[PDB]
């Protein structure tokens, strides 16, 4: 339908909205915001999917969040995103989980656990975690998919895929083979050519090689995970501050550009919320008390 | 090695259940 | 696998010998069957050659300007005569080179002496003459210098190092070290 | 595979060393299997010698022109003496050479002296005139030169540059590079 | 495997043999993939060597000063000229020697006589003298000398004893023997 | 595999060939993975030696010093020069020869003349000189005799039958054949 003037707004809010969640990752958003600005203006491509996006790029650095980030804004929780967890299919049979058993064979009154979650729910964000990780011919299957927008179901229903955006995000340690200047990005994108068939790279719309968390990157990432454990796990009258030495103590912790961001959520879990959860249980501090954090060292 | 067993599950044999006619 | 099959998989092509015509013919293999491999990913080259060669020089210096990959020159420890061609013979922003090697550009020379009649020597001096000039030409377009420059330079030997050899355009970057080590 | 495995898998055979009896018995053993696993494709041949050779050089002459394939001839760095017949032996219409490539067409010539009485030095000459007779025949029949025009030009070390190689006939294209590289 | 394949795998590559290109090249290669194998990691590099060349020397310390892991030295036998230098590239706190290796700090030299014009000699020796500060400075930013003490102490050849190359510098512990054996 | 493959998994070490750096480097590699397979059990090292060099020697004396496995030195036919020095450096108790071999204690030379200048010279000697003492050093600590007995006994060749090469120290047991045979 023709927009709401708040949800007018809110589309053209809608980088600025996805980096509530997302630090950083800029052209990650505004590649997939714009597929929602196409399908919303009335532009979508009625044969192809809404999105189809490779995240390529390190781990950690919010491949899976953008995906729950993009989930949350279009549905209000990211419990709504279809995520396929791509490890699962190690081998070529469990294929035969995205449409289901064949006739004449156990499991085919179910029908598929990916045609199935999308006849329900056609407008979904499907991710497909770590897609690397699954069979050379698992993402054979998606190869009408990506362009006829449509994946036909075990017991004989094409279902539609095309109002779905789909997210591929693959997984591609410090310096790789010899005398190079500085220290990226082509090597994560020849390295889907070597492991994808090009079958199923002209099928992605857009393939988005991330970037490094940089350290103004982390800094705000601290804000943002310390701002989990308070107000959704310190519902006990329980209120955390912290000074902004101590957010930039755990910044120069969790820091380290081949990893990013679990890092640091390790290390609160290190210096925040396992020293936290010795003074709760010895209520050094406890219920109906707010906690400051002043820095240790 | 890597052959794959093929469940191959069968129709349902089942029961019936009867509309009777009618007698005196 | 050898080191040398392991940096070919990552499309890295050793000089590293004189330039003679087994070691192009080697080359020549090596750049094209890396350009079929993946033609738009960059072949790095390897320079620690004492050069030597025009037609060996030649032959993969047109080959790595064949190539539909970029190719991006590192010197090692050397790059003199030939090898000094092929090191400003990458492509512009690649073209690096090792804070300690040294870069010998130099004019095209007879090894020992070839014995003719004069109107036999005229020609394998007219020859030596052409191989001077198309040293000067090809090392032109590539440093962006005038070609009379470098033939007043390379008069003599000019052994650059890496740092002044930036300067003068035969490489792009002094490449850093990558930690301390 | 070695590169040169590689280049053989696409119908690729390079010349490279120079031209005698162990190197024409290989490229006829190459050229002969690449006609008998595929008589319709054409074999390209990579020419970076120095020559040398006669009937070394009409061994692999005669086996490029026997097979039921085209043969494309490439001049890498240098095709000299008897490797510059080898590159007009070519199909018309292939035949390339890179831009820097010389061509050196020469008259036959006798490596060191060779002793005997003058009846036997008379059939030596006799033979080495109807090599130089044989080359230039050949190189008539591929250029379109007129057989006495190559005597005048081969009556000297003629090296031509590939862009007046194909002038003069021996190749067809000067091959343009295919990405800046 | 090899024993020589087996210390590769426990990251230790022999220099072993003098250091020419073709060495050079080796221990290049070997320096990169272990870099590759593991970047965080300690590579060993055992110096058994008599030294010789110096750009193959600058070769091999600059990958050695650019690799992401730090270089342990270890001399075997002799570090002489160029090998010196390599076994002061070690990282600091690495740089062993047995206590029986000498360390045979040199001036560089030619091997034999270069002949040509006196324009073309004072290029060749304003070339030595640059490898010569540059051995020195190079020598001097790892054992920590004042590089004018280096050139009055290699002035001539000084053979380091183990014991006496840490203290000069060359190497920071002489290893103790593990069991009596 | 080879039965010096088979000796290899027995722990048993060739010495074979003379001392060179070829040869150290060889059993350098030998006798690091003979101590990573098992640091506890005792390498065996034959020695069938004509010996040659010093540095060589102290690159593999050295290691069989530092490993944690003790060495059983065994003495085939010869133990000369360099291969005495090896054979005296196994473990105490250990150190066999068969009661055939010889085993030749001889000072260190210099093979072939190396000129230069006298203040370049009177370090070459006072080298062998440090050579010699060390050699006379290392002979002391493992024969037991007093480095001044060793300069006068090394003074010229002094070749020990196996009996008597434990009478000197060189040896512990000449050891028994097993069986008649
Ligand atoms: N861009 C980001 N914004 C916010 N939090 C981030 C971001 N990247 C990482 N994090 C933090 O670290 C976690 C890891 O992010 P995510 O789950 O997206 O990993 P990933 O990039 O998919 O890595 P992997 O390669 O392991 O799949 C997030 O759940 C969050 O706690
Ligand atoms: C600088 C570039 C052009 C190469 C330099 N010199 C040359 O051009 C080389 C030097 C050389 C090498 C081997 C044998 C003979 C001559 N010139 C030639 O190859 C050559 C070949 N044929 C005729 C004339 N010159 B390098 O070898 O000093
Ligand atoms: C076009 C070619 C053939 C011209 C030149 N080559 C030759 O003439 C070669 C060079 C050569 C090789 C061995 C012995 C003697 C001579 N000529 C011959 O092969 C040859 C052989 N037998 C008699 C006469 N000439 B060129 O390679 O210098
Ligand atoms: C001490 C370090 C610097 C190396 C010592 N000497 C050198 O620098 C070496 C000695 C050498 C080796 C082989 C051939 C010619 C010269 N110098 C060179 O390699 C060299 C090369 N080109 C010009 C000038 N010197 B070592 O070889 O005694
Ligand atoms: C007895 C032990 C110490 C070894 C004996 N002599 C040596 O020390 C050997 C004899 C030798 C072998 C090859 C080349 C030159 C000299 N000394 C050396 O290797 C040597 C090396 N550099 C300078 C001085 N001497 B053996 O080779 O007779
Ligand atoms: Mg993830």
């Amino acid at each position: 339908f023709k927009l709401t003037e708040a949800e007018t707004t809110r589309l053209l809010r809608m980088e600025e909205e996805l980096h509530k969640r997302i630090i950083g990752q800029e052209d990650a958003v505004k590649a997939v915001s714009k597929a929602i600005r196409r399908t919303r203006a009335g532009l979508k491509d009625p044969k192809r999917p809404s999105g189809s996006f490779i995240f390529a790029g390190p781990s950690g650095v919010g491949k899976t969040e953008l995906s729950k980030a993009l989930a949350n804004f279009l549905f209000g929780d990211d419990d709504a995103l279809i995520q396929i967890d791509m490890g699962e299919f190690h081998d070529r049979f469990t294929a035969s989980r995205l449409f289901g058993a064949p006739p004449g064979y156990v499991g085919y009154e179910e029908g598929g656990q990916l045609t199935e979650k999308v006849r329900r729910k056609p407008f979904s964000v499907v991710l497909f975690d770590a897609i690397e990780k699954a069979h050379q011919e698992i993402y054979n299957s998606l190869l009408q998919v990506l362009e006829d927008g449509r994946l036909t179901d075990g017991q004989g229903r094409t279902v539609d895929f095309k109002n779905t955006v789909l997210i591929f995000t693959s997984n591609l340690k410090p310096v790789g083979l010899g005398f190079s200047k500085g220290g990226m990005k082509q090597k994560v994108n020849d390295e889907l050519k070597k492991h994808f068939r090009p079958e199923f790279l002209n099928r992605i719309d857009d393939i988005i090689v991330f970037h490094q968390l940089t350290r103004e990157e982390i800094i705000r990432m601290v804000d943002l995970m310390i701002s989990r454990v308070a107000g959704q796990l310190k519902s006990k009258d329980m209120a955390l501050v912290l000074t902004d030495a101590a957010k930039a103590l755990l910044a120069k912790r969790g820091f380290d550009p081949v990893l990013g961001a679990r890092p640091l959520r390790r290390t609160i879990q290190r210096e925040i919320e396992d020293q936290l959860s010795e003074k709760i249980l010895f209520e050094e501090v406890g219920p109906g008390q707010v906690v400051t954090v002043d820095v240790d060292n | 090695m890597k052959v794959l067993i093929l469940a191959c599950l069968v129709a349902l044999a089942l029961a019936r259940e009867l509309e009777e006619l009618n007698v005196p | 696998s050898n080191p040398y099959n392991k940096l070919f998989e990552e499309r890295i092509i050793f000089l590293g010998v004189q330039v003679d015509d087994a070691s192009a013919n080697d080359i020549m293999a090596q750049l094209l069957v890396l350009e079929s491999l993946d033609p738009d990913r960059d072949i790095t080259m390897y320079i620690n050659s004492p050069g030597g060669g025009f037609t060996s020089l030649m032959a993969i210096y047109d080959t790595m300007q064949y190539v539909r990959a970029d190719i991006q020159t590192v010197c090692l420890g050397q790059a003199a005569s030939a090898a000094a061609v092929l090191l400003a013979a990458g492509t512009p922003g690649k073209r690096m080179a090792l804070p300690n090697a040294r870069v010998l550009i130099h004019q095209p020379s007879l090894s020992g002496v070839i014995q003719g009649q004069f109107s036999d020597l005229e020609i394998q001096a007219a020859e030596i003459e052409r191989m001077r000039t198309l040293m000067e030409t090809t090392l032109a377009r590539h440093t962006g210098k005038d070609a009379g420059v470098i033939r007043k330079d390379t008069d003599r030997d000019k052994i650059l190092t890496a740092e002044e050899a930036k300067d003068y355009g035969i490489i792009d970057t002094v490449l850093e070290y990558r930690k301390l080590s």
